[PDB]
RNA sequence: AACGAGGAAUUCCUAGUAAGCGCAAGUCAUCAGCUUGCGUUGAUUACGUCCCUGCCCUUCACAC
């Protein structure tokens, strides 16, 4: 069984390259990384981390602070390049996260195999606290999947920030072991480390 | 201070404790603070019930865990001997008992407890 | 680990003026703020005195 | 037959700041220093040289005492643990003010020498070395946890809690952590300064420890315990 | 709705058109015999197809897929699909 | 282990502190059995919550 | 210390190791795995390094009396790797087993 | 007569005027071929149209815009949505309906900006 | 000599908002030690709660 909708070759006087064409079989992020493969491990953070509408390029300019809840819609890629414009000096400047994101997916996929979307998808699935203190001395309570993606992106973000804050590294390098290190679920992130330091003094006022 | 419903689940731990204790000192044969204010356990329940504000009421029954839904339970079953509180306050345990089956419906049928399969027939009749 | 000492001023005072090496230069320091000092005083005085 | 380094030059070990947050580190918190500066000349508050003063003022008299945490920093900077670069020191005034203390710092013996320098400190901000290379004694912001590394074992002196052998204490902990001690320099008191920060509180000795001596006797468990030496 | 034409091949090929412009937008092939009938469900989304090879195919118009092929014993002559009841009656040759 | 409860009901007039909400959750395991904890974030019905204790009943927090 | 760039991107630096203190005179790619490195010291080591963790060793390779120089991988064999050394013997490694003692 | 289309874009206070004839694949902006429209990070921006109903509808017909004011970003936007809302009219006018549907479900699943105007108005709350 | 992003305390802020960038005008009061407009890039976090702190209000059916 065929079902065939084009009789003619397609050329048209305007060229276009052909990695542009191959994009049109599939949207694919940077039309490198395809969002067909990528799950969200953990049940619960479904619904709140959001890959299932493939995206050409992070920037959107959608409206997502007019609802309480519509940063869950927004896609996870680009809520990591808003979270990665902060401390005033980068303030405004959404090109260069994006340009930075680019080059730390590409290293990602250099250093690891893997699809850099499915490293992202499960750092942020693994750097999530599950459960959290409360001022009262402490107290301890549970924390919704919402603030657990947000303090999620937020430490990633801040740990790559302040790994090469005055090192030779860069940015997108620091930022791509920062996620590696996560997704893996090792110490070595700053991420990990700080959201088993706040499980663990929420146990210990349980 | 404590709340609508905070009040409720306290009430209902001091009351059933001691109804659950002469029942079971009974069994075998076979508190300071209500000789204080000197009313039988069934009494003090109820008149915290009736302290409650209506406006408060229902929300104040959301708020109990399930584990104190069996206390209020086996609270109204308690209250059924004593024919003179039912028809005093007929229709506040009618409107009590029923917005606390039907918030919980689901979790209350699931139970196997052959017991409370009793207790809610002799509720019911 | 290296070791080394801390450079203090005994009798440290902060309202006090800081010491500067160079007398000269020191002088001059005075003498400009008191010119700033007492210039923003004299205007104020007119501009009252004309108001 | 492992080969031995390329060089076996001594080499100095690296000073350990708060930049630094990976690297294994013992670090000991002086709570509830007092250290508070009023003019007469500005002078550092002292329990006997200035009791008139303190009395108009309205706080105690009794817990106006800088030798303590004069003294705690005299044994600390001193040990070979120090020395070793692997201690760094930070004290808490009563007030709030929160000092970072530079491993490098040589602070003067004498207690008189010393009141000079903390009125500079607490007026300045900050002190700089004789040759001007980097800042020994700084001020920075509260609260301590944020500077405090990353994954770190937080505990307190309390003389009711249950006494521990330091160096056993030590060696059962994980490595890439890094533990704080918090001690009170006060002269008496509730021993819930730190409990806001602290997971869980130890004592060292069934006896009663001096500030100084406590810390002393916490340092040299983690040079045997690390092989300091 | 109006909007699309089927065309049966006795080659075993269909052409959808478009009646309003008259443009071809997409040909099934799946018969190889001659195809004796076509029709679509009133949702347009669901088409049936017979053909003189015995076959009946069952196709999904929005998502053009295949849904499932039934074979009959003998070749099919004509189709009438009824659009309320989404029944067809099938005239087989036998 | 850790379980996962989906909320079921946001609970209201709880008189909890500030920024922490009283809720009602179902473990997924067994729909039947329901617990009432304390959440610190952001919270509405029908999102699933990490508990990693299943014992605990929640307690006014003031 | 060892360390990978991208090759025609002379600025970029991805991962910079220190495989030891001694010079590392051999640093190759294995042909059949992307992402393990092997590097062959003055300090008569062969450590086989992962790109994607670069604090320790995935595995350490010893039992060479002098300079190793020489290293190679195995086609069709990635378990297999083999290194010579000033001593005069090739040794081969299966880095599927324990390792660090010459099959 | 060439049978043409004209339609407008707005972002901010860039402007785009797209005309689309019947032609042979010939997309134009600013009197430059698409492919080297600026910055290049956004460029698939631009192509999102071009790719969400694929390339053999452009093949058919001539699109030029001219854009006019605002910075980098809200001209590629105004880009977009011209190119996509004279797509749409072109497909209205001068071919059938139904492929006017099927683009439009298309553009609106995918993005609802291509085709309306995205105007962040202020709100006194 | 001074300095490497600035302590304690304290103030402000919820979407084209915070923040960054420049270009114009000087409109009878103010403003150039500057003021007001204009466009460009553009986020994080809340959008619940009366637990704390203040301010305020109350004591024509059916059903309650």
């Amino acid at each position: 069984f065929e079902v065939v909708e084009e009789f003619t070759p397609v050329v048209l006087a305007t060229p276009i390259p052909e990695e542009v064409q191959q994009a049109q079989t599939e949207i694919k992020l940077f039309n490198k990384w395809s969002f067909e493969e990528v799950e969200v491990k953990d049940a619960s953070l479904v619904d709140y981390v959001q890959v299932r509408q493939p995206i050409f390029v992070a920037h959107t300019a959608g409206r997502y602070a007019n609802k309480r809840f519509r940063k869950a819609q927004c896609p996870i890629i680009e809520r990591l390049t808003n979270s990665l414009m902060m401390n005033g000096r980068n303030n405004g400047k959404k090109l260069k996260a994006v340009r930075i994101i680019k080059h730390t997916l590409d290293i990602i996929n250099v250093l690891t195999d893997q699809n850099p979307i499915q490293v992202v998808v499960d750092a942020i699935t693994n750097t999530g606290p599950r459960e959290d203190t409360t001022r009262v001395r402490r107290q301890a309570v549970d924390v919704s999947p919402l603030r657990r993606v947000n303090q999620a992106i937020a430490l990633l973000t801040i740990g790559a920030r302040e790994a090469a804050f005055r090192n030779i590294k860069t940015i997108a390098e620091t930022l791509a072991e920062e996620l590696i290190n996560a997704a893996k679920g090792s110490s070595t992130s700053y991420a990990i480390k700080k959201k088993d330091e706040l499980e663990r003094v929420a146990k210990s006022n349980r | 201070s404590l709340k609508a419903g905070e009040r409720l689940m306290e009430a209902l731990d001091l009351g059933i404790a001691e109804i659950e204790g002469l029942e079971a000192y009974n069994r075998d044969m076979k508190n300071a603070v209500l000789i204080a204010v000197n009313k039988t356990p069934e009494q003090y329940i109820m008149d915290t019930l009736l302290r409650i504000r209506m406006s408060q009421l229902e929300d104040a029954l959301m708020v109990m865990p399930f584990s104190y839904v069996l206390k209020f339970l086996k609270f109204i079953d308690t209250v059924m001997q004593n024919k003179t509180l039912l028809h005093s306050h007929l229709p506040l345990i009618c409107k009590n008992l029923f917005f606390i089956i039907k918030f919980n419906h689901k979790e209350l049928v699931s139970q196997k407890n052959e017991e409370l399969k009793l207790q809610i027939n002799r509720v019911k009749t | 680990i290296p070791t080394h000492a801390p450079k203090y001023e005994e009798n440290f005072n902060p309202d006090k003026k800081s010491y500067d090496p160079d007398r000269t230069r020191s002088e001059i320091n005075k003498m400009k703020a008191q010119l700033k000092k007492e210039r923003k005083f004299t205007m104020k005085e007119i501009r009252k005195d004309a108001k | 037959q492992k080969a031995l380094p390329a060089s076996l030059v001594p080499q100095a070990p690296p000073v350990l700041t708060s930049k630094d947050k990976i690297t294994k580190r013992m670090i000991v918190v002086l709570a509830m220093a007092s250290l508070e500066t009023h003019k007469i000349k500005y002078v550092l508050l002292n329990c006997d040289d200035h009791q008139g003063l303190l009395k108009k003022m309205g706080r105690d008299i009794s817990e106006a005492r800088p030798d303590i945490t004069h003294q705690c920093l005299l044994t600390l900077l001193d040990s070979p643990i120090n020395k070793a670069g692997k201690l760094q020191v930070y004290i808490q005034t009563s007030r709030g003010i929160l000092i970072e203390v530079n491993p490098t710092v040589r602070i003067p013996r004498t207690f008189k020498r010393f009141s000079g320098l903390m009125v500079q400190l607490l007026h300045k901000l900050s002190i700089r070395s004789v040759n001007s290379e980097e800042k020994l004694l700084k001020v920075i912001k509260n609260p301590i946890t944020d500077h405090l590394p990353t994954k770190c074992r937080k505990v307190t002196l309390s003389f009711d809690a249950p006494v521990i052998r330091v160096q056993d204490y030590i060696e059962k902990l994980d490595d890439d952590e890094s533990i704080c001690v918090f001690v009170g320099a006060m002269a008496r008191g509730k021993d819930n300064f730190a409990d806001e920060y602290v997971d869980e509180k130890v004592g060292l000795s069934n006896y009663p420890l001096s500030a100084s001596v406590a810390c002393s006797k916490f340092c040299h468990g983690a040079e045997d315990a690390w092989n300091i030496l | 709705c109006g909007n699309f034409g089927f065309i049966g091949s006795s080659n075993g090929s269909i052409t959808i058109y478009n009646m309003q412009s008259g443009i071809l937008r997409k040909k099934y092939k799946l018969h190889k015999r001659a195809v004796t009938g076509i029709s679509l469900d009133g949702m347009n989304r669901k088409m049936v197809s017979c053909g003189l090879d015995g076959i009946v195919g069952f196709y999904d118009f929005n998502k053009s897929t295949l849904l499932g092929k039934l074979k009959l014993d003998a070749p099919i002559t004509a189709m009438v699909y009824h659009r309320s009841s989404d029944l067809f009656a099938l005239a087989l040759d036998d | 282990p850790v379980t996962l409860a989906k909320v079921i009901k946001v609970l209201g007039r709880t008189g909890s502190r500030g920024g922490v909400t009283q809720v009602r959750v179902e473990f997924l395991e067994d729909t039947s059995r329901t617990i009432v904890r304390n959440v610190k974030g952001p919270v509405r019905e029908n999102d699933i919550l990490v508990l990693m204790e299943s014992e605990r009943e929640a307690r006014r927090l003031r | 210390l060892v360390s990978v760039y991208d090759s025609y991107n002379p600025r970029t630096i991805l991962l910079s190791i220190n495989a030891s203190t001694h010079p590392t005179h051999v640093t190759k790619f294995h042909t059949q795995d992307n992402k393990i490195l092997a590097t062959a010291s003055d300090d008569r080591v062969t450590r086989l390094w992962d790109i994607s963790n670069a604090y320790e060793p995935q595995l350490e390779l010893t039992g060479a009396t002098d300079y190793v120089r020489t290293l190679s991988f195995i086609p069709a064999a990635p378990h297999l790797v083999a290194t010579g050394s000033y001593d005069g013997l090739i040794r081969l490694y299966d880095t599927r087993s324990s390792g660090s003692t010459p099959i | 007569a060439v049978p043409s289309v004209q339609t407008f874009g707005k972002k901010k206070s860039a402007t785009a005027v797209a005309h689309v004839k019947a032609g042979k694949g010939l997309i134009k902006v600013n009197g430059s071929p698409i492919t080297l429209v600026e910055p290049e990070i956004l460029r698939f921006k631009v192509y999102e149209p071009l790719l969400l109903v694929g390339l053999d509808k452009f093949s058919n017909i001539d699109i030029r815009v001219r854009v006019t004011g605002g910075g980098h970003v809200s001209q590629v936007y105004a880009i977009r949505q011209a190119i996509a809302k004279g797509l749409v009219a072109y497909h209205q006018k001068y071919v059938d309906e139904q492929s006017k549907n099927e683009l439009k479900k298309a553009f609106t699943s995918y993005d609802r900006t291509l085709l309306i105007a995205d105007s962040r108005r202020p709100e006194p709350k």
